[PDB]
């Protein structure tokens, strides 16, 4: 039985982030070959189908609301985005602090939208205005930049890593 | 240091306006225990319900 | 003095700024106020411990004495498989005229943090009832204690006086 | 470390015998940041005019907004006396729980 | 004593409470839920014979309530038993309907975490304890408070009414407790003599005697007229006394604490009311604490008021609730 | 002292909006604002470059402080294209790489802060006072371009808030820039962004921060 | 012996209590000024009936502090009280 | 006792230090009633030191008979809760000289720091009002590079008092904004500070139907209601 | 044209973000406010993902500036690509490798480490103060 | 009537709506300003006494608002207030960092 966590694991931003990650990794590999050329001139691929086990997916277990499973999925989905920038090795305490920061940011988003939903002031915003002001008061200053970020990280960075791969492949063909 | 506290209490009552007989009787009232109320949980023979009179309580 | 540091801890932060030599009256009064602030954190921590119905002082009992005392949060003291006392005080001495402990930590790859399987999750809570007493004595079912192994388990300051009807 | 076992003796001095491991680590990483900020602000206040009154200025600058305030009982008594002027409202007499009006309750709301 | 032991709570279950008729139990979790158990194994779905749809969901005779954003530190049931009042560390107290399982009203008057909510005797209006050293009187129809109870030195831990709903009793972490006039707001009694944070307070159905327990494992009783101490109770371990309960008719105190025991106390031994002692001996009496293998100064010596003590074998008792018919209920979580 | 760069401040004010002969106080306040901003730029850049382990401040080390504004560093890159590769970029992670008054409007733009020589600039701003090494390879050209951008943007927003205060004044009852206009332009340009505040909003403690450079 | 050393170390830790060097009392402007104004009105209203002296200074006529020109960082000072 | 394993690896200098500490190291106070008393009382600077006496006599600064009058005149300023307007230069000057005489400064207050205080209040209240304004509304034309009119209520300045809680002095003012700014619907806010009494619902008492005209205390509160 | 929120939710109907449904559900029921729209959950997932992408990217800038190896690789990038291009077949190797060995044991032994003393400064830009000392005495 | 002018210069129409204020919010913000004034000048008097003077100059107030509230008023005396230390550690501290880095490389 497929758990509810591994539902959108191939649906539009996880394959694009996976393509970004494997392009970063397979152009970090051509650099090893050209560094080997420099030495003579003197990999562990991703896996996202990891489920818990079928015994803990039973409805007699709280497989949706315990701290450690959600913390492990936050850890995986934050190490999946701290390597799209270029990191390849980290201290444990750094990813622990980054997961704490993401947890507090998401909790502040939900707390701000909660406070906008149940306030007893004489001016409550509508359905879309509360979402817009709860995006504004913490993070993004406009809604549109999210679509910029999807344009920036999975529409622009992918062709950047792609033509870096093409130029490095032509350079390796020109070396030997 | 409790006899000095007793003297501070007596001078406080003297300056806050309690007569000597009145302060002696308030001391004797403060010392004796609260006696027994025989209708203690208001037994249902001689006890009554509270009034539902829509006012807030007042001691 | 008081028990925090004469100079041996506060002065090694004074040198971390760049400040070379300062008098011992400064360090005496400063360390006294610093460990007063430590006790001020500790007292709200034991208040949160008592009202969370526990006996240990976990790291989330001092991290909620921070939000109350408006202190900026100390991030990075909670990790995966949150067990009681997840042992991590491996601090490594370094020699000299005095002692220096620097808390060694091993670096790790990312692809052994994403290709790492998920832990076990327990069952959701249930309850179970029995009789602790039926008339003031205990019926000695499997769910009751034995009242003679209560001596050999806990000292009489965490178990109180045993008397029976 | 010397201050891990000194924090052990400090915690045991206030009758705290059960705690976790990273709690003296958290106390030390609090005390480091607090003393570093205090000494940096005191170096500023000594370049302005080190000494103990300089430390007093630097720890009175930040007492005013983070830790537990001092003797707050008379301000709270004044504030209570401003709230306890108003006599209590009229209560229901139908021996139950009465709700607020419907707009002041979390029910007539929408997503 | 009927003991309700909760199993799979990984130290993240705060203080719980039972309703009256003992059909519903409410437990506040550290991850911002209220868990609602039908203690009879009932449906707890309130079906209302129409019975539209949705047997596809999983009902394990238990409902969860998600309205808080902080950890729930206290919870109180109405005497009507149809509403629940949950106080959290997010600075609200919320109200829940126990027959549709949703939130109704948020109550915002605190700026620090809420530690002890408690309804009135008649269910009129509830009092609240918090970290800001003040107790607050409320009403279930008003969003904002009605009285502020200020005058303690440290924060207020426990709160309780007089059984007529006319005075308020607050115990605080500065080794004292107070009796407050509910109308004028100002303190009427200050009870001194403890040596630890007062953690649970309870006033007898007679009303003339107040009992409270500290975190030093010492209960003591005062009388509200004199304000001084009649006697104390010295049988618990040097530890917390989590709950307290009274006999319905008469004075027998049931103390469920942190040393895994539920103890029974005679209130009327050393007073001027002896309460009808038997006319005519034992073997186990005065030899159990005359073993003293651990040492005289390293052991507890019980008062003459303690009569029995039921240990729970490694689960602590958060709640004692004495029902109407000489049956008490204890409640807690199985700890390891 | 002060009042060293008054005519050049006026020349840089002319390019943004109308000039109308600005007073002594507006030029003095813009001079003190720019003299503070240069010291903060040099302190932050020296703090960043010392921890690398080189007291000579690199040219990219001051572009580090303005790395968020991509259009402004593209403007700096086009400004460095008439003198006849950032370390934090996407390509540079990996180890190896492959192979009639219009003329009077223009000459005011050619007039710069430190274009002639860095003689008055070095003892006015105090380059030798806080820098532990010898930074002058291209730090003075960037420290001229940054002050030109600071004065241009500052007088632009001061002009816009002077116009909005003018329409507020003519709506309440129904030419030169002043120190209050420059101060409220500074308050507009020194508000912290919302994304640089998000992680301290629900916890109550006084936000300590750094002066935002333009 | 380590026993007397350990008990005297525990005697030392049981005697050290810290105070803070700077504590800012939580108060108000408005309640302080209103307290002063009402006390000034009712202090100017009545008399003193002294034994030998009355409290106050010029245009205060109440209990007034005696902070020195120096030692402004002191924690306590004298006040005025009617002396017989 | 039982801490031989822990109290021994402390070094000899540390243990020889920590067998010496005691109570009586300070000259402080800790009675919070007395701390609140000393924060409540008004204090005037006096002189006993001879060098400071000749230093204050040379710069023509006066005797404490003028500083006590300056305390009283700095207290007697109509502070800004009563006037319902931001203060002016003379009120700023009198309050700051009264405060400086409270702390000990017997000199003269400069005339530019008053304008600095003015701009400080300006930017403080502008920050608070701006981060209350951009929460009731999402200004779409602002915060971008390509409905009607709202009034901010006290519940909103309590609601964004906590969503952005760093913006305050954390003094009395935020305590009263959290504690007393929210009012229940029977609060009777548009009032005259006295009409929320119980006797103003129960009938004005008339006058002088008596030879000695001593009246009752339920009439005295109607007498004080008019003023 | 800047995208309206309804267009963003209409695109989140098709493209779900990295953080899955149950993580958002746990943080929801941990903070109250039970919502039944999947597009608000996907919008909050995308917001948290974009915010930590910005924080980790600023950590990447702070870690590439504070190392001499990275700025020297960015300075001598095409300058050493000249040496690699002149690294032809075996006649032509003797005039090179005067500088190749030192940066060879520098650049091939340097992996980018996300560090506490880097992230603490990358979020001290964002308002925090993560003060971890370097020893404990 | 000055606070209405302050909200007027904060909240203008600007083609997107005008925000106004109510009277209870005016009493709240006036009490906030009333306590802010005394809280600034009471620490500024301590700084001016710490400078061993008797006058209350503007550098005390500008320093107290720069260090703590970071309001950052442009120059009134803000060239003497701007103190520039580099906050580089001592020679013992870099020695101990060399010892820590030496143990971190000798461990591998």
């Amino acid at each position: 039985k497929q758990s509810r966590f591994l539902a959108n694991k191939d649906l539009g931003l996880t394959p694009k982030m996976n393509q970004n990650i494997t392009l970063i990794q397979q152009i970090r590999h051509i650099c090893h070959k050209i560094s080997l050329i420099r030495m003579l001139q003197s990999y562990t691929i991703i896996d996202d189908s990891l489920d818990i086990d079928p015994v803990s997916q039973l409805p007699t277990h709280d497989y949706k609301n315990n701290r450690e499973l959600i913390w492990k999925f936050m850890h995986k989905n934050i190490s999946k985005v701290a390597m799209a920038n270029g990191f390849e090795t980290a201290h444990p305490s750094a990813i622990n602090m980054l997961t704490e920061i993401a947890g507090d940011y998401l909790s502040n988003l939900i707390k701000t939208l909660k406070l906008h939903h149940e306030t007893n002031s004489l001016n409550r915003g509508t359905n879309v205005e509360m979402l817009q002001t709860t995006l504004l008061e913490n993070g993004i200053n406009r809604p549109d930049d999210l679509f910029s970020y999807v344009e920036s990280e999975f529409g622009k960075k992918t062709k950047k890593l792609q033509d870096i791969k093409q130029k490095l492949e032509s350079f390796l063909r020109a070396l030997l | 240091s409790a006899s000095d506290l007793n003297r501070i209490v007596l001078e406080y009552l003297n300056k806050k306006g309690y007569h000597r007989t009145e302060a002696m009787l308030r001391a004797e009232s403060g010392r004796t225990l609260t006696p027994q109320n025989k209708q203690s949980p208001a037994n249902t023979k001689t006890g009554k319900f509270p009034e539902q009179s829509s006012i807030p309580p007042n001691p | 003095y008081t028990i925090w540091s004469p100079q041996d801890t506060v002065k090694d932060v004074a040198e971390s700024l760049g400040l070379e030599n300062i008098n011992d009256d400064v360090l005496k009064a400063l360390a006294m106020d610093v460990e007063y602030r430590i006790l001020e954190i500790i007292e709200q921590a034991v208040k949160f411990k008592r009202h969370s119905k526990r006996d240990v002082l976990t790291t989330d009992d001092v991290s909620k004495a921070l939000r109350v005392l408006n202190v900026e949060p100390l991030y990075g003291y909670y990790d995966g498989s949150e067990v009681n006392k997840a042992v991590s005080f491996s601090k490594v001495n370094t020699s000299g005229g005095q002692s220096v402990y620097y808390l060694d930590e091993e670096e790790v790859d990312f692809d052994r943090l994403i290709n790492e399987p998920l832990p076990q999750v327990p069952r959701l809570p249930t309850f179970t009832t029995h009789w602790l007493a039926v008339e003031g004595v205990q019926p000695a079912i499997i769910q009751n204690p034995n009242l003679n192994d209560i001596r050999v388990s806990q000292p009489p300051f965490i178990r109180g006086a045993i008397v029976t009807a | 470390p010397r201050d891990v076992r000194l924090l052990h003796l400090l915690l045991a001095s206030q009758s705290i015998h059960q705690y976790e491991d990273q709690v003296p680590l958290q106390l030390m990483d609090f005390a480091h940041r607090y003393t570093q900020g205090v000494l940096k602000d005191a170096l500023v206040y000594n370049d302005y005019a080190l000494g103990v009154e300089d430390i007093r200025l630097a720890i009175a600058a930040r007492t005013q907004y983070q830790f537990k305030p001092t003797a707050p009982k008379e301000l709270m008594l004044q504030l209570a006396a401003e709230r306890n002027k108003k006599a209590l409202p009229q209560v229901m007499g139908t021996w139950g729980v009465r709700l607020p009006p419907e707009k002041y309750c979390l029910t007539a709301k929408e997503w | 004593v009927c003991m309700y032991t909760f199993q799979n709570t990984n130290k993240d279950m705060s203080c719980l409470d039972f309703s009256d008729d003992c059909r519903i139990a409410a437990a506040g979790f550290q991850d911002s839920y209220i868990k609602i158990w039908s203690l009879d194994g009932s449906s707890l779905n309130n079906p209302n014979i129409a019975l539209n749809n949705n047997d596809k969901d999983e009902d394990p005779t238990c409902k969860t309530l998600v309205g808080h954003s902080g950890t729930v530190y206290s919870t109180s049931f109405s005497p009507d038993n149809k509403y629940l009042l949950s106080g959290s560390e997010d600075k609200t107290v919320r109200l829940w309907s126990m027959d549709t399982h949703t939130a109704l009203v948020s109550y915002k008057g605190h700026n620090h975490p809420v530690w002890d909510v408690s309804f009135s005797p008649l269910g009129h209006y509830f009092a609240t304890a918090s970290h800001d050293q003040t107790a607050r009187l409320w009403s279930c129809d008003h969003i904002y408070p009605l009285r502020i109870f200020a005058g303690h030195l440290n924060d207020v831990d426990c709160v309780s009414f007089h059984p007529n709903g006319c005075y308020v009793f607050t115990g605080s972490s500065d080794k004292t407790c107070r009796m407050w006039d509910v109308s004028t707001g100002d303190s009427v009694r200050l009870f001194l003599g403890h040596t630890a944070p007062v953690i649970s307070i309870a006033v007898c159905p007679d009303g003339r005697w107040l009992s409270t327990g500290s975190e030093d494992g010492i209960i003591n009783v005062w009388d509200i007229g004199t304000g001084k101490r009649l006697k104390q109770m010295r049988g618990h371990g040097k530890n917390a006394i989590y709950s307290l309960s009274y006999s319905k008719e008469g004075n027998v105190l049931i103390s469920g604490g942190a040393d895994h025991t539920v103890r029974v106390w005679d209130l009327k031994k050393a007073t001027t009311e002896p309460s009808a002692e038997p006319d005519e001996g034992d073997v186990t009496a005065s030899i159990n604490q005359d073993i003293k293998e651990y040492g005289r100064r390293r052991t507890v010596i019980p008062t003459s008021d303690l009569v029995a003590s039921f240990y729970t074998k490694k689960t602590p008792v958060f709640k004692v609730k004495f029902s109407r018919s000489n049956l008490a209920l204890a409640g807690g979580a199985f700890r390891p | 002292d002060k009042h060293k760069y008054r005519v050049e401040i006026q020349q840089m004010m002319f390019v943004s909006g109308e000039i109308n002969d600005p007073p002594v106080e507006t030029t003095s306040l813009i001079e003190d604002i720019v003299r503070g901003q240069v010291i903060e730029i040099l302190l932050q850049s020296n703090k960043t470059a010392h921890l690398r382990g080189s007291r000579s401040i690199l040219p990219e080390d001051v572009i580090f402080l303005i790395r968020h504004d991509k259009a402004k560093v593209n403007r700096l890159r086009t400004y460095l294209s008439w003198k006849d590769k950032l370390p934090w970029e996407l390509q540079f992670m990996f180890n190896e790489h492959p192979l009639e008054e219009y003329v009077h409007w223009s000459d005011c733009r050619q007039a710069s802060f430190t274009f002639r020589k860095n003689k008055r600039f070095k003892d006015w701003s105090g380059i030798s006072q806080l820098t532990e090494g010898k930074p002058h390879d291209d730090v003075i050209d960037i420290l001229g371009f940054l002050t030109f951008e600071i004065v241009c943007s500052l007088t632009e927003t001061a002009l816009k808030i002077k116009q909005r205060e003018q329409v507020l004044q003519t709506q309440k009852d129904k030419n030169p820039l002043k120190p209050r206009h420059i101060e409220e332009a500074w308050r507009v340009l020194q508000t912290i962004d919302m994304r640089h505040r998000a992680l301290t909003n629900f916890k109550g403690g006084r936000l300590s921060s750094k002066p935002i450079i333009m | 012996t380590p026993e007397e050393e350990t008990t005297q170390v525990l005697n030392g830790v049981s005697r050290s209590f810290p105070l803070p060097l700077e504590s800012t009392v939580l108060s108000s402007v408005r309640y302080r000024t209103k307290y002063f104004r009402m006390r000034e009105m009712f202090a100017s209203s009545f008399s003193v009936k002294p034994g030998y002296t009355s409290p106050g200074y010029g245009a205060i006529h109440s209990r007034v502090g005696c902070l020195d020109l120096d030692r402004t960082t002191d924690y306590k000072f004298r006040v005025r009280t009617p002396q017989p | 006792y039982k801490k031989i394993v822990m109290s021994l690896p402390l070094n000899d200098r540390n243990r020889l230090k920590m067998i010496t500490k005691e109570a009586g190291k300070r000259g402080f106070i800790f009675c919070s009633v007395f701390q609140a008393r000393l924060n409540n009382i008004p204090k005037i600077p006096i002189v006993t030191n001879p060098e400071s006496l000749k230093r204050v006599k040379s710069n023509n600064l006066k005797t404490p008979l003028e500083w006590s009058q300056d305390i009283m005149n700095g207290f007697n300023v109509p502070l800004a809760s009563e006037s319902h307007s931001l203060p002016d230069t003379d009120s700023f000057y009198l309050r700051m000289v009264g405060i400086a005489r409270e702390h000990g400064l017997v000199g003269t207050v400069d005339a530019r720091c008053v304008e600095l205080i003015s701009l400080a209040l300006d930017q403080y209240l502008k920050n608070i009002i701006e981060f209350t304004i951009d929460t009731v509304r999402y200004r779409r034309k602002k915060y971008s590079d390509y409905s009607g009119l709202y009034k901010s209520v006290s519940e909103m300045a309590a609601d964004k008092r906590d969503a952005k809680i760093k913006q305050l002095d954390d003094d009395k003012n935020e305590d009263e904004c959290a504690d007393e700014a929210k009012s229940i619907n029977n609060g009777n806010n548009s009032s005259k500070d006295d009409i929320g009494d119980i006797s103003m619902s129960s009938a004005v008492n008339e006058e002088l139907h008596e030879n000695r005209t001593i009246s009752l205390t339920n009439e005295d509160i109607y007498d004080s209601l008019s003023i | 044209k800047d995208k309206t929120l309804e267009e963003i939710l209409e695109m989140m109907d098709s493209t779900p973000p990295i953080i899955p449904d149950a993580v958002i559900d746990y943080y929801l029921t941990k903070n109250g406010f039970n919502v039944a729209d999947v597009r608000v959950k996907r919008l909050l997932a995308l917001a948290t993902q974009k915010f930590v992408s910005d924080i980790a990217k600023d950590a990447y800038e702070y870690s590439r500036i504070r190392s001499s190896v990275a700025v020297s690789n960015a300075n001598n990038s095409q300058a050493r690509a000249r040496q690699l291009l002149q690294g032809q077949q075996q006649p032509g190797v003797q005039q090179i490798s005067q500088q190749q060995h030192q940066q060879n044991e520098k650049t091939t032994a340097s992996k980018v480490v996300l560090t506490v003393n880097d992230l603490s400064s990358a979020v001290a830009e964002y308002g925090l103060n993560i003060g971890r000392p370097d020893f404990y005495r | 009537r000055k606070l209405r002018e302050l909200v007027k210069t904060v909240g203008i129409d600007e083609g997107d709506g005008e925000t106004v204020i109510d009277g209870d919010v005016e009493e709240l913000l006036l009490d906030l300003a009333d306590d802010f004034v005394t809280n600034v000048t009471a620490f500024s008097c301590r700084l001016a006494k710490h400078r061993k003077s008797d006058n209350l100059e503007a550098r005390d107030i500008q320093l107290h608002l720069e260090r703590n509230w970071n309001i950052r008023i442009p120059g009134y005396s803000a060239d003497e207030i701007r103190s520039t230390r580099k906050w580089n550690p001592s020679q013992n501290y870099n020695q101990k960092l060399q010892s820590i880095t030496s143990d971190k490389v000798a461990a591998a």
